[PDB]
């Protein structure tokens, strides 16, 4: 039987089959409900919209994300999305297909326990297994050593792994990701008179961020250049035909990744988080981890992010060490590819959690067999 | 029986629909309302796992998510007296609602559905599933009377007023 | 020299001298122009009317508000408003007085830039300063800790301040204020056959709302009572001698503040906005922010609003916290009182934007010496 | 003159203030920046004792911590000719700042202080100590022209974009 590697993220649901190279279905993880009163007989009959439909009809819907900060908070919507991604997108019958899921480190135990309970009771899957997102991202990169900085819509976590060993005491997490960047962009776009308050307008701002933002090599040099001429200004087209123009806001929005104090967070920037993470590893390992920085995730797709991260870490790292950022072109789908590789290995077949084991111990069993 | 159950402070606020949709042509008042109470009744992690597992089974048989599950509950509940098992299973759910810390907020939500959407249209011959939930929220049992409405037919204070626009076009 | 305080709010304009207890001039912020063709020669007609003069002759004028949602749309009208405020109500010479201004938080920066430029060129003021209305509101109440909910004619915003330190990332802003309530009442009044469409009749609806509206402690309980008897009915006399009677419209119109979805807005009610703003601050300052709610502005003069706010916040907050809502009887002029207090403090005299500074820096100086 | 002097790697990172507090109404940017500079210049243990003591004395006499000492020093920094031999120690200190391995990071910190807090306000009439520190950090003297701020009055890319909320309450 073929495994269904299904990655659930804060922003996007990446699903597919084991052994493939690319996911087959990628739709945003949103659920939409109407907010205006219908008047036409027939027509509107659905109480909820999921996936691309909720994205297409966003003019008349309120969109809620079931996942925030990588922790599921609305379980009914999550169950709805799981049903959709199995019966209407991959065209499969979960009863005859083992499934693989993903979860960020340092999550509440109840989240994973519930997830196991839902998977074995509302879907009757043959087997399941929850793997750390950063760990899977390393399988796709074809390495056994290196530190992984997986940042997407929910969290930005670092997990160093050396020679098939993960040092858990150096795992760090930060609830600063794409959604926080979108909120900051919405906050600063009001400096130019553009107001976005509704959920659909939040999606529009998110699209602007994806299509116009970039990370500056020198924040100061860039702000000075933007304030000297109009070279950095660009124009974006709203869906109703109005045109907006953004100047320094293009690179101030992703600067929050390097200066979390912009959004009022006391925590350090990602470069300093990575530097602290390696320094908690044993002194004999730091050299290999300096030279295998592997990035993966939607927030890791801002153009120029690799150069800024390399510059900052080299500023922090010792002079004699070599710093090498690895940013593969498919780092948006690194986690899914790594999951497909893991589910397709022969030795991994002894690590599934089957229904017989589930019934004996209960969801709890998931802590024992999964890292 | 279900001692040690705690709930989130305010988590059902994200389930109530807009007042507008509450006037929509095919708005399901019963199904959505049972959704609001169910999201409120979701146990918090602070509850011990043996206690939490017990309540989740109770919510899985009286306030489900799938449409067919609620449809089957609506069918066999007409002559509910033939199933004594559900009568006790429904009562133990009612006593939990009465002690909900946010009962006052949930009481207002029920009345908002009744006046705007029409949740209490039957005003005494409901499904007996919606009855206990309302009875748990407000114990006086006054929702069966029906929501009082204001009638503009009588007009004690009818005041025909010729404003700016109405004065450009009249008769006699 | 004597300082001038000018609070150019959306609906009314408050002006006076620093060190006073009350404003000396308060007139509506409306500019009116004739809409009918003149026939009698000799009396003379001005092309426009400003302030109370435009109110008296409103039967032959169209009244245009120069300020909409807190942002100055029409600048020529605002220039005429300031001309009036300086030469016909306070009877002062601008060059011989430092003037202070107010601005709603999170407004476009072009607004304050043009304000500074206009005051430093057209009127040649020796010194000026732009303050945030919530901060002045907190000065007026003699407190240094608390959360300010200033709800005026165009903007309703929250600004939490602790020990003289503000938290900008927790500041909320909602474009739901008195003018939207007036529009909603104008729409609802058509249910009883009363139709008001002209700009002059908008003012009459505003007076009805001022003199006959109140916020119900229990909305559903109040609606039932007004549908059962005629206790809540009251009658208002139109300027032409006709009489109108309004029933449950009295407490439905202000309810938009707590249920914005009535007028089609997706935002949450002002109680929920205040709770969200409090919750975004640090955990160690929430106890003090719960117990120092300060309301100010015209929209907070509906009878019973304080009790409804206290009830809603207590319903939202944890039980063990103490909720105290502070509603001073002179809260309609809290912003101006605070502005008068700030201009009369010795330490503040070093913070003026002198003409010299503006000349050297340019209208951009408003973004440095002002918050 | 200080052959063998060494420092730590990121000892000064814990002193850089938050950007939010950097806009405080009563923020004294000069004291914070000099404190950052001093903390970056603290010698390490591996430095030989005589050199370490000499450099500690130099830092103490040129960059003190007491507010009264800093004010007294700034009083006589207006005229350096009336106090000879002060430039010699000042030049000796300014020499070692350029040889700091963290020159780039320190220069970026100074640039951030300029744009956010307003470190270079006099931009040509600043005090001797701060000007010399800035000259040591950046050798081109480009901090005297100002942070080159931006004016949102050029009106270049505004469209009065009517969004969802702005569509409701609008005139003409
Ligand atoms: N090319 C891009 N540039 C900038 N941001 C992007 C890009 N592509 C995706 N994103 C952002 O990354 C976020 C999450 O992407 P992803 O890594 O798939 O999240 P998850 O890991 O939760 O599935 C989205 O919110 C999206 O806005
Ligand atoms: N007694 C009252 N009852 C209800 N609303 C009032 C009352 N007094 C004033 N208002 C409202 O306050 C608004 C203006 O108040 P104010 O805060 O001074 O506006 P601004 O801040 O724009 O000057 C008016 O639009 C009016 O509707
Ligand atoms: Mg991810
Ligand atoms: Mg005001």
């Amino acid at each position: 039987t073929t495994a269904l590697v299904c990655d659930n993220g804060s922003g996007l649901v990446k699903a597919g089959f084991a052994g493939d190279d690319a996911p087959r279905a990628v739709f945003p993880s949103i659920v939409g409900r109407p907010r205006h009163q219908g008047v036409m007989v027939g027509m509107g009959q659905k109480d909820s919209y999921v996936g691309d439909e909720a994205q297409s009809k966003r003019g008349i819907l309120t969109l809620k994300y079931p996942i925030e900060h990588g922790i599921i908070t609305n379980w009914d919507d999550m169950e709805k999305i799981w049903h959709h991604t199995f019966y209407n997108e991959l065209r499969v019958a979960p009863e005859e297909h083992p499934t693989l899921l993903t979860e960020a480190p340092l999550n509440p135990k109840a989240n994973r326990e519930k997830m196991t309970q839902i998977m074995f009771e509302t879907f009757n899957v043959p087997a399941m297994y929850v793997a750390i997102q950063a760990v899977l991202s390393l399988y796709a990169s074809g390495r056994t050593t290196g530190i992984v900085l997986d940042s997407g819509d929910g969290v930005t976590h670092n997990v160093p792994i050396y020679e098939g060993y993960a040092l858990p005491h150096a795992i760090m997490r930060l609830d600063l990701a794409g959604r926080d960047l979108t909120d900051y962009l919405m906050k600063i776009l009001t400096e130019r008179g553009y107001s976005f308050v509704t959920t659909a307008e939040r999606e529009i701002v998110r699209d602007i961020k994806e299509k116009l933002c970039y990370v500056a090599l020198d924040f100061e040099n860039e702000m000075a250049t933007a304030a000297s001429s109009s070279s950095l200004e660009k124009s974006y087209e709203l869906p109703d035909g109005q045109v907006i123009t953004i100047g320094n806001e293009r690179f101030r929005c992703p600067e929050t990744l390097f200066q979390p104090s912009f959004i009022g967070m006391e925590s350090a920037g990602i470069h300093e988080t990575t530097y602290n993470s390696i320094m908690k590893c044993d002194i004999d390992i730091r050299k290999d981890l300096y030279a295998n920085n592997v990035m993966s995730g939607g927030t890791t797709m801002y153009p120029g992010i690799a150069d800024r991260m390399q510059k900052e870490i080299t500023a922090l790292a010792p002079s004699t060490m070599k710093i090498k950022i690895i940013a593969p072109p498919e780092r948006k789908y690194s986690v899914w590819i790594g999951g497909s590789i893991l589910a397709s290995l022969s030795t991994f077949q002894q690590m599934w959690i089957t229904k017989q084991e589930y019934d004996e111990a209960g969801p709890s069993i998931v802590h024992r067999k999964c890292f | 029986p279900f001692s040690g159950l705690k709930f989130k402070q305010n988590s059902f606020l994200s389930t109530v629909p807009s007042v507008t949709n509450m006037h929509s042509m095919h708005f399901d008042a019963r199904e959505t309302f049972l959704g609001v109470i169910r999201k409120a009744l979701e146990p918090d992690t602070s509850t011990p796992f043996p206690v939490r597992r017990a309540f989740d089974g109770l919510r899985a048989e009286i306030l489900p998510n799938d449409t067919i599950k609620s449809a089957a509950l609506k069918a066999q509940c007409s002559d509910i007296d033939k199933h004594p098992e559900l009568k006790a299973k429904m009562e133990t759910l009612k006593e939990v609602i009465t002690h909900h810390p946010q009962k006052e907020k949930l009481a207002e939500i029920a009345l908002q559905f009744a006046r705007e959407a029409g949740l209490t249209r039957l005003k005494g011959e409901t499904d007996y599933v919606l009855s206990n939930v309302l009875d748990g929220l407000i114990g006086d049992g006054s929702w069966r009377a029906g929501p009082a409405y204001e009638s503009y037919l009588n007009k004690p204070g009818v005041d025909r007023v010729i404003t700016t626009v109405d004065g450009l076009h009249m008769q006699r």
